[PDB]
C-alpha cells in the first residue's frame, strides 16, 4: 500500500488543501507499507514435484 | 542458516543470466500497472480519512 503520512494540520479547508498538495503531488515521496497478514493455506505440493523431491530423498541413500 | 541464499538471490542469478537489460523494462511495464492500482487505493483511503475525521 503506498503510505499515507500523518495528517499534517486539522482543518479541510487549507491543511488538507495543501495536504492533497503534498502527499498527491506529481513530486513526492510515496513510502510503502505492508497489508496485514492474510491467513494463506499452504499450497498442496503436485504429485510430480513429490516424485522430484522424493528422487534426491533416494540419491542421500 | 545465511550461508543458504535466499529466493531472492536465486532468481536474482536467475534474471541476470535470462535476462539482464530487460529486467528494468520488465519493472517499467509491471510498475505502471502497480503505481496506478495502489494510488486509487491511497487516494480512496485517504477520502475514507477526511470522511471519518468529519464525521467525527
Amino acid at each position: 500500500r503506498i503510505a499515507l503520512p500523518a495528517p499534517r494540520g486539522s482543518g479541510t479547508a487549507s491543511d488538507d488543501e495543501f495536504e492533497n498538495l503534498r502527499i498527491k503531488g506529481p513530486n513526492a515521496v510515496q513510502l510503502v507499507k505492508t497489508t496485514p497478514l492474510k491467513p494463506s493455506p499452504l499450497p498442496v505440493i503436485p504429485d510430480t514435484i513429490k516424485e522430484v523431491i522424493y528422487d534426491m530423498l533416494n540419491a542421500l541413500a | 542458516l545465511s550461508s543458504i541464499p535466499t529466493a531472492l538471490t536465486r532468481w536474482t542469478e536467475e534474471c541476470k543470466v535470462l535476462d539482464a537489460e530487460s529486467m528494468h523494462d520488465c519493472v517499467s511495464v509491471v510498475k505502471v500497472s502497480i503505481v496506478n492500482h495502489l494510488e486509487f487505493l491511497r487516494d480512496e483511503e485517504l477520502e475514507e480519512r477526511r470522511e471519518k475525521r468529519r464525521k467525527q
